[PDB]
C-alpha cells in the first residue's frame, strides 16, 4: 500500500518543501489543501493524513535540533526541514534570532563562520568559505551585494582541473563542503526576483496564525495532557511507532541468529516474541481507533481555540502598542511569560 | 552462415575496442575518446536487423554505450586535480594492483566505474578541495615572492615607504585566509606549508606594525 | 491594521472616494 | 529604396521587387512604431536601425544564395521582421497583432504571389544542416539541437536542460545575431528563465570565445578600457570570435554603458588604442592583414580593417530584467524571455521525471479530470497525471501570490527556478522513499 502512496505523498512533500516557506503557517495550509484537493481528483494515491514534519524528518533529527535552540513548534520545525532539504541556499526571514542560532549550533562542527553584508571583510570571508570549503552565515540580506548572484547561482567554470566561481574580479576556486545561509531580521523586506530566483526562502515570521497555533497547542498540553498525549501518537503513527516496532523486529531477528542449544535451555524465549506482539497490538489499536480520536482531539481543540484566538490577538495589540508611545516595546517573550504565568502559576486555578 | 557472419564483424568489433582499450592513459583525449566510442556505435547500428538481434551484438552494444556512459567519469577522472595521491586513493579503494606509467584506458575501463561511481566521486571531490587549496598556496607564494615594497623620496634625504594601506590590506587578508584554511576539511596534506606560511605572515605583520609606528614618528620628529 | 491584519482595503477606498468627492478638483489662480 | 536596390543588384531575378518590397518594410515598420510605444514597455523603441538590421539580414541571407524566387524573398522578409519587430514584445496579443500584419504587409505590397510557399506557421532559417541560410523545418532542428545539448552536457556544464519550443527559437534568434553584422543581442526577461544558459549554450554551440567582464570594489573605467583593449585586439586582430556577455551585476553601472555604446553602434571605440598601445595595435593588425592575404600599409587602412573585422567577430550579449537608456535598446536587437508557458512547464516535468517509476498500470482516469496543459494526451496515464499536477502546483503558486498582492501584502516571485527546484525535490524524494521502503522490504 505504500508502494501505492509514495508518488503522490513525495509529489506533495516536494512542492512543499521547493515552493511553502516565505508563506506563513494558513498561507502554507492552504497550498497543501489546493494541492491534495487537486491530486485527489485527478485520482492520484497519497495518504489523507500527510504529516510533512514526520514524513520528511525522523525522531533522531528532531531530537537533535531541539538540542540546538530550534523553538518545537510546527511552523519552526517545518522550516528546519526546509533548511535540511535545501537545493538552494536558504535565506532566513527570523525577526528574532532563534533560526540563525539553531543554524549556527547545527554547523558548528563544521566550523561555521557568522559574517555580514554590513560588514567591510564580508567578500573576503566567503572568499575563504568558498576556496576552503566551510559553511557561512551572512546576516542583514536586505542589503544583499548582486557579487554573490554567481555564487547562489552555482555557476562554475571548469577550466582546467580547477573549478572556478567568478567572485568580484577573482575567480574562486569553489570546494565541494560549502554551503551559504543567508539572514535578515526584517519581516518586511522585499527582495529583486533575481534574488528570489537564486534562494529558497524560510520565514520564521510569528504571525496571528502561528502564534495561535503555539497557544493552542500549549493550552493542550497544560489542561488537556491525555488529550496531548493522544495528539501525539497520532504525530508518532505516522511512521515512529512502525520505526521502533522494526527496530525491535531487527532486534528479535539478531536474538534468533544465535540459536544452537540455547534455543530450548529454557524454551521461554517467547517472551521477547510476546513483547513485540503486545506492542504490535497496540500500535495496531492505535491504527484502529485513528480516526475516533482524530475526532476527540478536533473536538477538545475546538474547545480551547477561541482562548488561543484571544492570546494572539493580545499579542499583537501589544506588539502594535509602539506606535502609542517608544516605550511600549513589548517581546514575544514577555506575552510567553504572561501567558505562562496565567497557564501554571495561577493560584485562582487551584 | 548468418552466425559465423555475425561472429566475424563481434571479432571486428573487439579489435576496435582493443585497440581502443591499449590506448595509454597519459594520452587518452576523452573528447576524441568520445567521438571514436559514438563511431563504433555507429558501425554497431550498420548491422542488419538479422545480426543485431544475437545476443553477443546487444552485449557489446549495452558494453560500449556503458563506455559512452562512463565517457563523462572519464574527462572527469583525467583532470589536473587528481594528481598522484588521489590516484592512490583510487588505487587502494578499488583493490587493484595498477601501475601508473603502465595505465592504460583498459585497465579503468575494465573496473566498472558505473558501479564505483561513489569511489570516483568522493575522490575527486577530495582532488578539488584540496587543489583549491594548493592553488591558494599557489597565490600566497607568487604575490609574496614578486611583491615589492613602494618607495618614494622625501625631500631628497630618504626614500619612504608609501602603499601602507595596501600592503597592510593584503597581510591582513592573507592571514586570515590562512586562518581559514586552518579550519578546512582538506587541511590535512597543506598543514606544514600553511603554517611555515603563517609563520612568515605574521612575521611580516609584526615587522610592519613597528616599522610604519618608526617612520611616522621620524617624519614628526624631523619636522 | 497592525493590532488586526485580515476589510480596511474597502474602508479606506470608500473613505478616499467621499475625499475625493468633498475635496475641489481644481483651484483657479 | 537605394538600399534594397544595392542588395537586390546580387539577384536580378528579384531587381523589379525593389521597390516594393521597400515599401513594405517601411509601412510595416511605420505600422509597428504607432502601435507600440515606450509608455507600455520600455524597450519598444523603434528607429532607423531597425530597418538598417532588416537591410542587413536580408541581404546576409540573399548574399551566398545564386537565385531566389519572389516567395523566397517574401519568406526572408517577414522571417527579418519576425526577428526584429516581434521578438521584442511581451505579451501574446501583440506578439498576434505583429504576426497578422506582417502577412497583410506582404500580400498588399506583393500581389499574386503564393501565401502558403512564401508564409508558413514556423518560418524557420538555419545554416546549422546545411552549407548555406537556407529554411529548415522544426523537426530537423530539434534532432539536431537535442544532439547538440547532449554534446554540451559532457563539455562545459553538466546540468542537463529541456528543449522546448520557447527555448528552441530563443537559440535559433541568438544563432541568427551571432551570424550577423555587428549583431548585439539584448536579453531581456524574467529571472530564471535560462537568459545565461542559452546564450552560452548558443556561443559555445557557434564556436564563440565567451568573455564577460569581472567588476570589482570599485572597478576603475581604466580596467574597463582594458578589458574592451583585450577584446577588440581578439576580435579584430586575431579574427577570433568572442560571444562579449554582460549581466546585470555589472550593466547597472551605465558609465561602462554608454562607452559600450560606441563599439555597439560604430564597431569602434576612438581614443582606446593611443601612443603605445596603438602603435602595437597597428602592428598586430599588419600581421593580421597579411596572413587574411591584405598587405594594407597606411594606419587609416589598418585602422578601416580593424574596424571591418570587430564588426564581423564581436557580438556582445546584454542580459537584463523587466534606467537602461533607449539608444542601448536602439542598438541592440531586442529578444525577450517569458516565464515558462504551461507547455513549456510540462515538457520540463516529462524530461526530468523521466527516470521515476511514475508508472500504475491500474491508474484510472477519473472523470472530468482538472487539466492544466490543454494538449495533454487524452486519456492520460499515472505518469502524464503526475506532470500534470506538478505544473497545476506551479500554476497555484502563481494565483496564490497574485491573491496575496491583490489582499495587500508582501509577495517574492515564482520563477522557473523554483519549477526547476520543485522537479528536483521530488525526483530526490521519490527516489529517497522508494528505496527506503524497498530495503525495508
Ligand atoms: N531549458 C532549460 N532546461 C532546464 N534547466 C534550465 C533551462 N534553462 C535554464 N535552466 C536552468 O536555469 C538555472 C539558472 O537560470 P539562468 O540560466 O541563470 O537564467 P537567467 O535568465 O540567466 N537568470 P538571472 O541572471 O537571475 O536573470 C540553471 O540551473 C539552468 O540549468
Ligand atoms: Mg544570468
Amino acid at each position: 500500500n505504500q508502494m501505492s502512496t509514495i508518488a503522490g505523498d513525495c509529489l506533495l512533500s516536494a512542492a512543499f518543501i521547493a515552493y511553502a516557506g516565505y508563506f506563513d503557517q494558513q498561507m502554507r495550509q492552504n497550498l497543501f489543501t489546493t494541492w491534495s484537493h487537486h491530486l485527489q481528483q485527478a485520482n492520484i494515491q497519497f495518504r489523507t493524513d500527510i504529516a510533512r514534519t514526520e514524513y520528511l524528518s525522523n525522531a533522531d533529527e528532531r531530537l537533535r535540533w531541539q538540542a540546538s535552540s530550534l523553538p518545537a513548534d510546527d511552523l519552526c520545525t517545518e522550516n528546519a526541514i526546509m533548511l535540511k532539504r535545501f537545493n538552494r541556499y536558504p535565506l532566513i526571514i527570523d525577526p528574532s534570532g532563534q533560526a540563525t542560532e539553531f543554524i549556527m549550533n547545527e554547523y558548528k562542527d563544521r566550523k561555521i563562520t557568522r559574517t555580514s553584508f554590513l560588514d567591510d571583510a564580508f567578500r573576503k570571508n566567503l572568499e575563504s568559505a568558498l576556496r576552503f570549503g566551510n559553511p557561512l552565515l551572512v546576516q542583514d540580506v536586505e542589503s544583499y551585494d548582486p557579487v554573490l548572484n554567481p555564487v547562489l547561482n552555482r555557476e562554475v567554470r571548469r577550466t582546467g582541473g580547477r573549478v572556478l566561481i567568478t567572485l568580484g574580479d577573482q575567480d574562486i576556486d569553489l570546494s565541494p563542503s560549502f554551503v551559504i545561509f543567508l539572514s535578515t531580521r526584517d519581516p518586511t523586506v522585499e527582495f529583486p526576483p533575481d534574488l528570489c530566483s537564486r534562494v529558497t526562502f524560510v520565514n520564521f515570521t510569528v504571525t496571528r496564525s502561528s502564534l495561535q497555533s503555539q497557544c493552542l497547542n500549549e493550552v493542550l498540553k497544560a489542561e488537556r495532557p491525555d488529550v496531548d498525549e493522544k495528539r501525539s501518537d497520532l504525530l508518532k503513527l505516522q511512521g515512529e511507532f512502525q520505526l521502533r516496532l522494526r527496530q525491535l523486529e531487527k532486534s528479535l531477528l539478531q536474538a534468533l541468529n544465535e540459536v544452537k542449544g540455547r534455543i530450548l535451555d529454557d524454551d521461554t524465549i517467547i517472551t521477547t516474541l510476546e513483547n513485540l506482539k503486545r506492542e504490535a497490538a497496540e500500535v495496531t489499536r492505535k491504527v484502529e481507533e485513528t480516526d475516533i480520536v482524530m475526532q476527540e482531539v478536533e473536538t477538545v481543540s475546538q474547545q480551547y481555540l477561541p482562548l488561543s484566538t484571544a492570546c494572539s490577538s493580545i499579542y499583537f495589540t501589544m506588539e502594535s502598542l509602539k506606535q502609542i508611545h517608544f516605550l511600549y516595546q513589548y517581546s514575544l517573550q514577555f506575552f510567553l511569560d504572561i501567558y505562562h504565568n496565567v497557564l501554571y502559576e495561577n493560584p485562582n486555578l487551584k | 552462415q548468418d552466425l559465423k557472419g555475425v561472429w566475424s564483424e563481434l571479432s571486428k568489433i573487439w579489435e576496435q575496442i582493443d585497440q581502443m582499450k591499449e590506448q595509454p592513459w597519459v594520452s587518452v583525449q576523452p573528447r576524441k575518446l568520445r567521438q571514436n566510442l559514438d563511431g563504433l556505435l555507429n558501425q554497431l547500428k550498420n548491422f542488419p536487423a538479422r545480426l543485431r538481434q544475437y545476443a553477443s551484438y546487444e552485449f557489446v552494444q549495452r558494453l560500449l554505450k556503458g563506455y559512452l556512459k562512463i565517457n563523462m567519469l572519464v574527462i572527469e577522472l583525467k583532470s589536473e586535480a587528481l594528481k598522484d595521491r588521489h590516484w592512490k586513493q583510487l588505487m587502494k579503494r578499488l583493490h587493484v594492483n595498477w601501475v601508473v606509467s603502465e595505465l592504460t584506458l583498459g585497465q579503468i575501463w575494465d573496473v566498472d566505474l558505473q558501479k564505483n561511481e561513489a569511489v570516483v566521486k568522493d575522490v575527486l571531490l577530495v582532488a578539488q578541495g584540496e587543489m583549491a587549496l594548493e592553488e591558494f598556496l599557489k597565490q600566497i607564494r607568487e604575490v609574496w615572492n614578486t611583491y615589492e615594497l613602494d618607495l618614494v623620496n622625501y625631500q631628497n634625504k630618504c626614500r619612504l615607504i608609501r602603499g601602507w594601506d595596501d600592503l597592510f590590506n593584503k597581510v591582513k587578508e592573507h592571514i586570515n585566509s590562512v586562518s581559514a584554511m586552518k579550519l578546512s576539511p582538506y587541511y590535512k596534506v597543506f598543514e606544514e606549508d600553511a603554517l611555515s606560511w603563517e609563520d612568515k605572515l605574521n612575521r611580516i605583520m609584526a615587522l610592519f606594525d613597528v616599522w610604519i609606528d618608526v617612520q611616522r614618528r621620524w617624519v614628526y620628529l624631523e619636522g | 491594521m497592525l493590532e488586526d491584519e485580515d476589510a480596511w482595503m474597502r474602508t479606506l477606498h470608500t473613505t478616499a472616494s467621499n475625499w475625493l468627492h468633498l475635496i475641489p478638483q481644481t483651484l483657479s489662480h | 529604396g537605394t538600399f534594397n536596390r544595392a542588395m537586390l543588384r546580387l539577384v536580378p531575378s528579384l531587381r523589379t521587387y525593389a521597390e516594393p518590397l521597400t515599401a513594405a518594410m517601411v509601412e510595416f515598420y511605420t505600422m509597428s512604431q504607432e502601435r507600440f510605444t515606450q509608455d507600455t514597455q520600455p524597450h519598444y523603441i523603434y528607429s532607423p536601425r531597425e530597418m538598417t538590421r532588416w537591410v542587413r539580414g536580408i541581404f546576409e541571407a540573399l548574399r551566398p544564395l545564386e537565385t531566389l524566387p519572389v516567395e523566397g524573398l517574401i519568406r526572408i522578409w517577414a522571417h527579418e521582421a519576425l526577428r526584429l519587430f516581434q521578438d521584442r514584445l511581451v505579451e501574446d496579443e501583440e506578439r498576434r497583432w505583429t504576426d497578422e500584419n506582417i502577412d497583410l504587409v506582404a500580400l498588399k505590397h506583393f500581389p499574386n504571389i503564393d501565401k502558403e510557399k512564401a508564409m508558413s506557421r514556423p518560418i524557420l532559417y538555419s545554416n546549422w544542416l546545411s552549407k548555406d541560410y537556407i529554411p529548415v523545418d522544426q523537426e530537423e532542428l530539434r534532432d539536431y539541437v537535442k544532439a547538440r545539448l547532449k554534446v554540451f552536457y559532457e563539455e562545459e556544464l553538466d546540468v542537463p536542460l529541456v528543449l522546448f519550443n520557447e527555448v528552441l527559437d530563443h537559440v535559433l534568434r541568438i544563432d541568427r545575431i551571432f551570424r550577423q553584422p555587428q549583431g548585439h543581442l539584448l536579453l531581456i526577461g524574467v529571472s530564471g528563465a535560462g537568459k545565461t544558459t542559452l546564450s552560452r549554450f548558443v556561443a559555445w554551440m557557434n564556436g564563440l570565445s565567451v568573455y564577460q567582464i569581472k567588476v570589482h570594489r570599485k572597478y576603475t573605467g581604466e580596467d574597463f578600457d582594458e578589458d574592451l583593449r583585450t577584446v577588440l585586439r581578439r576580435s579584430g586582430c586575431k579574427n577570433e570570435k568572442i560571444a562579449f556577455i554582460m549581466d546585470e551585476s555589472n550593466v547597472l553601472d551605465s558609465g561602462f554603458l554608454e562607452r559600450m555604446n560606441t563599439l555597439l553602434a560604430n564597431g569602434e571605440v576612438p581614443g582606446l588604442f593611443e601612443g603605445d598601445e596603438y602603435a602595437t595595435l597597428m602592428t598586430q593588425c599588419k600581421e593580421g592583414a597579411q596572413k587574411e592575404g591584405l598587405m594594407l600599409d597606411s594606419h587609416e587602412e589598418l585602422y578601416k580593417w580593424f574596424t571591418s573585422q570587430v564588426i564581423r567577430n564581436l557580438h556582445v550579449v546584454f542580459t537584463m530584467n523587466p534606467a537602461t537608456s533607449p539608444a542601448l535598446f536602439n542598438r541592440c536587437v531586442l529578444n525577450w524571455f517569458g516565464d515558462w508557458s504551461t507547455e513549456a512547464l510540462y515538457q520540463v516535468g516529462k524530461e526530468f521525471t523521466s527516470k521515476m517509476d511514475l508508472e500504475k498500470p491500474n491508474y484510472v482516469v477519473p472523470d472530468y479530470m482538472p487539466v492544466v496543459y490543454d494538449k495533454l494526451p487524452q486519456p492520460p496515464s499515472h505518469r502524464e497525471a503526475i506532470v500534470n499536477s506538478c505544473v497545476f502546483v506551479h500554476q497555484t503558486l502563481h494565483q496564490a501570490n497574485a491573491r496575496l498582492a491583490k489582499r495587500g501584502g508582501r509577495t517574492m516571485a515564482i520563477t522557473p527556478r523554483h519549477y526547476l527546484d520543485f522537479i528536483n525535490h521530488y525526483a530526490n524524494l521519490f527516489h529517497e522513499k522508494r528505496s527506503e521502503l524497498e530495503e525495508q522490504q
